[PDB]
């Protein structure tokens, strides 16, 4: 079964050429036309080009004729991509996609590798515990909460239980301000279930290495 | 080098009921008797999802509640009826000649009976006023509409600067929206206050929704 293999995020220097990758399986990579999509974030979609692996013969949109350059390696089935000179025009998901055989549709897709073009610093993030108000429960729930403080780039994952608690959960959108994330996410369960069961957030920012779980105490 | 001009650009409709979205290129997109016109599902966090090929071909593994028609220039996406996971921004693609041209997008939201937020205060952390930073923060849970007014009140007096907003996507079981509210302040300013609100002005009520907490207690 086809698979399009795109890495989920990149920190670039403003200036700096990066290199974005597309591996290939489940098929032969020589006989598909391979094209690449960028999408700006909450934006629509562009087409920048396409590439015939078994030759290498390319198609640029005019749009990205000195910003673009596409490669393939035909032993390892990996398509590229090079942004020259990047800058935060620059910054986007970029897609890539390969047509169906005997056909001009795009049908399979990668998850896009999410580019930060940016100077800043890359940050660790805190996690503070939100627990409930003072005084008795009244009503059938409980809501409980985890707030992730002044990280620096995106992404940050976030679970709740090692993930075993996954209903009635909000993780909301990051906001930027200065140059620092803020996230925060909350869960509501049955007012009978804690604190007799444990409520844990555990929480990931890859870019700094860090992996917390907190423990929501009373 | 061809436009494709997308209507509308976001469409409320109820479950059960019909969508449709269209399209208009700026030149014909057919070559011997086909129309080169294809659809596209996008979900947040996903790729664009392919609904319908060549106009009118139900992609596999894609439910027949989709359909497209159209030929020359103008072109018709169909979902009949609604159901709660077609949240999504929805793309038209043409295929006839390069650069490969996308659709602005439509958004779906779904229609669905008026309900009330759950409001939820949060004094800050133990840990975070070791920072002298502090946060408030408020969740409003499961509402709809999407329209929602907060209001943060200090020792019984309203404030402006200092909050910042946060909205989920339209829930794709239950149609509803959420949001989280925070008020940082310094540890300092924190502690020269001792009541804190958050209230919540909604559709569903003509009285706000007041949760609140005095320090210490």
């Amino acid at each position: 079964q086809v698979q399009l293999q795109q890495p989920g995020a990149d920190l670039v220097r403003p200036g700096v050429s990066v290199k974005l990758s597309c591996k290939a399986s489940g098929y032969t990579f020589t006989s598909y036309w391979m094209n690449w999509v960028k999408q700006r974030p909450g934006q629509g979609l562009e087409w920048i080009g396409m590439i015939h692996p078994s030759d290498s013969e390319t198609r640029l949109s005019q749009k990205f004729k000195d910003k673009a350059t596409l490669t393939v390696d035909k032993s390892s089935s990996t398509a590229y991509m090079q942004l020259s000179s990047p800058t935060s025009e620059d910054s986007a998901v970029y897609y890539c996609a390969r047509l169906k055989p005997g056909g001009t549709w795009f049908a399979y897709w990668g998850q896009g590798t999410l580019v930060t073009v940016s100077a800043a610093k890359t940050t660790a993030p805190s996690v503070y515990p939100l627990a409930p108000v003072c005084g008795d429960t009244t009503g059938s729930s409980v809501t409980l909460g985890c707030l992730v403080k002044g990280y620096f780039p995106e992404p940050v994952t976030l679970t709740w239980n090692s993930g075993s608690l996954s209903s009635g959960v909000h993780t909301f959108p990051a906001v930027l301000q200065s140059d620092l994330y803020t996230l925060s996410s909350s869960v509501t369960v049955t007012s009978s279930t804690w604190p007799s069961q444990s409520i844990t957030c555990n929480v990931a920012h890859p870019a700094s290495s860090t992996k917390v779980d907190k423990k929501i105490e009373p | 080098d061809i436009v494709l001009t997308q209507s509308p650009a976001s469409l409320t409709v109820s479950l059960g009921q019909r969508a449709t979205i269209s399209c208009r290129a700026s030149k014909s997109v057919d070559s011997y008797g086909n129309s080169f016109m294809e659809w596209y599902q996008q979900k947040p966090g996903q790729p664009p999802k392919l609904l319908i090929y060549r106009a009118s071909n139900l992609e596999s593994g894609i439910p027949a509640r989709f359909s497209g028609s159209g030929s020359r220039t103008d072109f018709t996406l169909t979902i009949n009826p609604v159901e709660a996971d077609d949240v999504a921004t929805y793309y038209c693609q043409q295929s006839n000649e390069d650069p490969y041209t996308f659709g602005g997008g439509t958004k779906l939201e779904i229609k669905r009976a008026d309900a009330a937020p759950t409001v939820s205060i949060f004094p800050p952390s133990s840990e975070q006023l070791t920072s002298g930073g502090a946060s408030v923060v408020c969740f409003l849970n499961n509402f709809y509409p999407k329209d929602i007014n907060v209001k943060w009140k200090i020792d019984g007096s309203e404030r402006q600067n200092g909050v910042l907003n946060s909205w989920t996507d339209q829930d794709s079981k239950d149609s509803t929206y959420s949001m989280s509210s925070t008020l940082t302040l310094t540890k300092d300013e924190y502690e020269r206050h001792n009541s804190y609100t958050c209230e919540a002005t909604h559709k569903t009520s003509t009285s706000p929704i007041v949760k609140s907490f005095n320090r210490n207690e």
